[PDB]
RNA sequence: AUAAUAGUAAAGAUGAAAUAAUAAUAAUAAUUAUAAGACUAAUAUAUGUGAAAAUAUUAAUUAAAUAUUAACUGACAUUGAGGGAUUAAAACUAGAGUAGCGAAACGGAUUCGAUACCCGUGUAGUUCUAGUAGUAAACUAUGAAUACAAUUAUUUAUAAUAUAUAUAUAAAUAAUAAAUGAAAAUGAAAGUAUUCCACCUGAAGAGUACGUUAGCAAUAAUGAAACUCAAAACAAUAGACG
């Protein structure tokens, strides 16, 4: 279903929006030295 | 090497067949009623010519290198080949894509981002040693003769 | 050369098959008034022997004026015209 | 220089291209329709028209192909209608 | 045989053609072979052809070309008439040299080219019926269509009169013509001479 | 193999109209031969005006002398010959197409193959008649 | 050595009919009888002259000018009224006494307006002395792209 | 006197029959009204751009083979002639 | 864009309008003239050619790719886990370039609001060069191979004929028969069969978390569970709706 599939759209957009919050985590204190 | 040609065109046919020319013209004249003039020497100049340029627009160094591999395959047919004619045995067929593997490979060491032509190459070794792989259970004496004398 | 066979259709009809009636004549008139008023000015000296044509074609009828048969043709005729395979 | 200024100018005088229709004077509807004519069979206004937007080349293949159908079926169309006119002269 | 019913099928004794109906060519023989129905066939609607042809038609002579085609009908067109054409060249009692009958009257492995008369003429070429031929009558084209065949009008002196009495009607009025003669060009063409009376 | 040379040479005597033209064809034969290769065919083609302006050094040629030279050389001297055309200042638009002879063992120029003909030896008993 | 000799040859009136402004341009070639009383230049030179005798523009006139004013510059009304200016002043600057070639450009509504102008009574004085139509639509074999398509 | 849309002018070789004598025969006509098409390598002309000049809409364009209407092959090398030529000097 | 030139007051854009470095510094239009880039009309059917990406301005070189005979080879194959190779658009790292286009940005519109659609500038990028990366509705949403089955029409390849004809072959494309199918429809395959590989087993949670590998990075691959429902999906039909 196109509708079904638009979903997975709306939620892998919002998955990149999370990415781009998780970004700002990512190359940080977590990933160098730890 | 110098004075190689095409299509099959040795040298030696070509002095031998060019010359047949010399004995027709002075032979076509020795009859009827017309007397012998400037064809004493018929322009040796212009003959000497005439071959010549037979040459240069025969000759390898200014032909295709296409050409000069229809030359090779028969080279080597005629080195691995099982009697005359024959041109289906391994060790022939195996010959055979060698003399390309090694054009195509060439090609490839100039347009090293041609892909598509790198599959062929790809694909021919694979193949040979398909066919290399078949004679080696086969007359696997011949395997090894064959293989140690292409170079593998 | 030539050849162009169809897709079968639910029907091989024609659309507003145009037959052709001129322009309302009247349309015409009042055009050339505009078409001799541009110039000249509003009833042009010459536009009296124009807009003598756009009187009667209102007076009555402000509108002077306020078919085809191929439908049928194609209907009974694609049945056979068309090359469909046999059933 | 005066070697060719006789050269009537042998230049122009069938130098120019088919965008250009001597008028006959007298008639002078018929001229500026002959370029009407000319326009529309080099299709030249309509490509301005196209050569404004560019679509993706997908899209503009895409309706390129749909024009070439509509085209073939309109042709299809008149084949048929032509058959059934003769049907109907004929007889059947 | 089967075959052989077919091979002296009256269907088979003509030939095939698929020249177009409406050849738009210029015409000087003829195109197709035209097939005759006693009336009686006609009103039964029956011709002979793979599919009967339609009472619309109320000819006794047609032309066709595929028995039956794909849009299932019979391609032919009710229009053949040559019929009246060539037997007009008999109405008009004229003979064609045709070259030199060296031996056979029409002289000639195939003889494709310079076929002849053409079946335009089977008769012996010197006759008294000449008596200065029958004056035919003929439509002037300016050139004169005599019983279907042109012929170039010629006359003792230009009559622009008799063109102007005719006026843009020339070809619809119709004039008598002593045929001076016709010939049958290689390509089967008919050329000849009128005389126009004015 | 045999190659074709329908270049557009440029003029400037009033007079010669075939002068550079001529000596420009002397100039790629003479290198065309040097070199293990033989010159075939030369077809002048006289002159026709360009159908454009063809600016060549800022010169904008209207008018050239087309020309054509069927020559055979390797590919490294028929490639050669295009670097000296373009980097020839008198001709204005060259161009080498190839003419494979794969099947006819002597090939005629493009033009007399359009004229209904194919070969030279066939071109020049085509001529022969006379003696 | 001479001076400038001005002789106008043919007069031009051009127009870049488009969708938004419809414009005449009325201009004039020129010319010189001396170009070549100098040998200097070589023969070449002259016809390069002839080829494309220089222009001067005598006339320009735009929709707008004859009063309209935005969306208005771009009807029919425009140009059929923005022609008859143009053709007018042709007239009272007295430019009708050589030939006048006439370049419908682009197909905005104005240019069936300037030819109905031209032939029907505005033209009539012009027309006459108007030798051979044409047209310079410019349409571009690929050339650079063009704007998206406005999801108007 | 007469206009030329309503008056048939056979000539005298062929066949002239009482129908086509109309006008029905006019309108009939009507609607149904070349080296290269008889089979020369159509690229051999890669340069006398004479005979390419021909197959032209006359502003530099090749034709659909709705005109044209010669073989693919000798269409598709007449274009390509055509293409070859701009490149060949001469047009 | 940039001067040259002459010409005058608007230009340009839009539904209609605003603005911008538009134009009284003389603009736009015109006509010449320099420079800089991208692109490639018709033809042109993507017919086709490529493994798939892709691919129709021209030529040169190199290389692959055809049919039919003929000689040979002598089952040497069918295709394939894993692996390798190639891999659109965007993105990225270097170096050049940069016309037009156009994310972002900023401005003008419209609107109740308009961080949109519309419009003005227009930067990353779109170009090349060397890479990197390895994903797309990368879709014919259809893995590859072989044997087979009823017709027609067009391409068209191609042999033949007594080339210009009507014939025999193939090949493709379009309509179908049968058959299959939830139907839509598939039609020499979605049919009849055989072989091999990939993959699926309710919906949500989830291609998420985590671990691991790879990458300059964005990320790519690999890929769970708990928790919660008797739902969830597709083709055909009526009907209401635009």
């Amino acid at each position: 279903d196109s509708v079904m599939r638009k979903r997975k759209k709306k939620m892998k957009k919002h998955k990149l929006r999370k990415r781009r919050k998780r970004e700002k985590a990512e190359r940080r204190k977590l990933s160098q030295g730890r | 090497e110098p004075l190689v040609l095409s299509k099959g065109y040795n040298i030696e046919e070509v002095d031998k067949f060019l010359a047949a020319i010399e004995s027709a013209k002075r032979e076509r004249a020795e009859l009827s009623g017309l007397n012998t003039e400037v064809v004493g020497i018929e322009d040796i100049e212009k003959l000497e010519d005439r071959r010549e340029a037979i040459l240069r627009i025969l000759s390898m160094r200014n032909s295709e290198n296409k050409n000069a591999i229809k030359m090779a395959v028969e080279l080597a047919r005629k080195e691995f080949e099982r009697f005359p004619g024959d041109t289906g045995s391994s060790e022939v067929q195996a010959a055979c894509m060698t003399v390309r593997i090694q054009n195509m490979a060439n090609h490839i060491k100039e347009h090293r981002k041609d892909f598509a032509n790198t599959r062929n190459l790809r694909i021919l070794v694979q193949q040979r040693q398909a066919i290399l792989r078949y004679l080696k259970r086969d007359n696997p004496e011949k395997y090894y003769w064959t293989i140690q004398k292409l170079g593998l | 050369p030539p050849v162009y066979r169809l897709p079968p259709l639910p029907r091989l009809k024609v659309k507003k098959p145009i037959i052709r009636q001129e322009a309302n004549k009247c349309l015409v008139l009042m055009s050339n008034l505009l078409q001799c008023w541009s110039s000249y000015g509003h009833m042009s000296p010459k536009c009296a022997g124009l807009v003598t044509e756009l009187k009667s074609c209102t007076s009555e009828s402000a509108l002077g004026k306020r078919k085809s048969n191929i439908n049928y043709h194609a209907a009974r005729l694609y049945d056979r015209i068309n090359g469909k395979p046999h059933d | 220089a005066e070697i060719a200024r006789s050269s009537v100018e042998n230049a122009q005088m069938r130098f120019n291209s088919g965008k250009s229709i001597i008028v006959n004077k007298n008639n002078p509807a018929e001229s500026f329709k002959r370029l009407n004519r000319i326009m529309f069979e080099n299709n030249i206004p309509g490509d301005k028209r196209s050569q404004r937007f560019y679509m993706k080349p997908g899209k503009v293949a895409e309706l390129k192909r749909s024009q070439r159908h509509r085209k073939e079926f309109m042709m299809g169309f008149k084949r048929l209608i032509e058959i059934v006119k003769d049907a109907k002269r004929k007889g059947y | 045989t089967l075959a052989e019913l077919l091979g002296r099928s009256r269907i088979a004794q003509v030939a095939n053609n698929h020249k177009p109906l409406t050849y738009t060519g210029k015409k000087f023989h003829p195109t197709h072979q035209i097939i005759e129905t006693k009336p009686s066939t006609l009103y039964r609607q029956e011709w002979g052809l793979k599919s009967a042809i339609p009472s619309k038609i109320k000819s006794r002579y047609l032309v066709y070309n595929d028995l039956d085609t794909l849009e299932r009908i019979t391609t032919f067109e009710p229009r053949g008439g040559t019929q009246w054409n060539r037997l007009r060249f008999q109405e008009m009692g004229v003979p064609i040299v045709s070259n030199i009958g060296r031996q056979n009257p029409f002289f000639k492995k195939f003889n494709t080219e310079i076929i002849g008369t053409g079946g335009l003429s089977y008769s012996l070429p010197g006759k008294l019926k000449v008596i200065q031929r029958t004056v035919v009558p003929g439509r002037i084209l300016n050139l004169a269509a005599i019983g279907g065949f042109v012929a170039d009008v010629v006359f003792f002196q230009s009559p622009p009169s008799s063109f102007n009495s005719m006026g843009d009607f020339i070809r619809m009025k119709t004039f008598l013509f002593e045929i001076l003669e016709a010939s049958m060009e290689k390509n089967g063409s008919v050329s000849m001479h009128a005389r126009l009376l004015e | 193999m045999l190659y074709e040379l329908i270049g557009l040479v440029r003029i400037t005597n009033s007079n010669a109209p075939k002068l550079e033209a001529k000596e420009l064809s002397s100039t790629i034969g003479k290198l065309i031969i040097q070199n293990r290769g033989v010159v075939r065919d030369i077809v002048p083609m006289g002159i026709r005006y360009l159908p454009k302006i063809m600016k060549k050094d800022q010169e904008k040629h209207f008018r050239a002398y087309h020309f054509l030279m069927l020559f055979d050389s390797s590919a490294a001297v028929q490639s050669e010959i295009l670097r000296t055309l373009k980097k020839d200042p008198r001709v204005i638009r060259s161009s080498i197409v190839k003419v494979d002879l794969d099947k006819q063992l002597d090939r005629a120029s493009s033009l007399h193959r359009s004229l209904g003909k194919k070969s030279i030896l066939e071109l020049v008993n085509e001529d022969y008649q006379s003696i | 050595v001479y001076k400038p000799k001005e002789e106008v040859v043919k007069y031009i009136l051009h127009g870049k009919f488009t969708k938004n402004n419809t414009h005449l341009t009325f201009s004039s070639v020129v010319e010189d009888k001396n170009f070549h009383k100098n040998k200097g230049l070589t023969y070449n030179d002259t016809m390069l002259y002839y080829l494309n005798l220089p222009q001067k523009v005598k006339i320009s006139l735009s929709t707008g000018c004859l009063g309209f004013r935005k969306a208005a510059r771009g009807e029919y009304e425009a140009a059929f009224q923005t022609s008859g200016r143009m053709f007018e002043l042709i007239k009272e600057k007295n430019m009708l006494n050589k030939d006048i070639e006439v370049v419908m450009d682009d197909f905005g509504k104005g240019r069936a307006a300037f030819i109905s102008a031209l032939v029907g009574k505005e033209g009539a004085s012009v027309v006459k002395k108007v030798v051979k139509i044409s047209d310079a639509t410019k349409l571009k074999f690929g050339g650079v792209r063009s704007p998206k398509m406005r999801r108007l | 006197k007469i206009d030329q849309s309503l008056s048939k002018k056979l000539p005298k070789g062929t066949i002239y029959d009482p129908f086509d004598f109309s006008m029905g025969r006019i309108h009939l006509d009507r609607k149904y009204q070349d080296i290269m098409k008889s089979g020369a390598n159509p690229l051999e002309f890669y340069a006398r751009p004479r005979i390419l000049s021909r197959y032209v809409t006359s502003t530099g364009r090749i034709q659909h083979r709705d005109i044209t209407g010669l073989s693919a092959k000798n269409q598709r090398r007449l274009s390509k002639a055509i293409r070859r030529c701009q490149a060949i000097g001469l047009m």
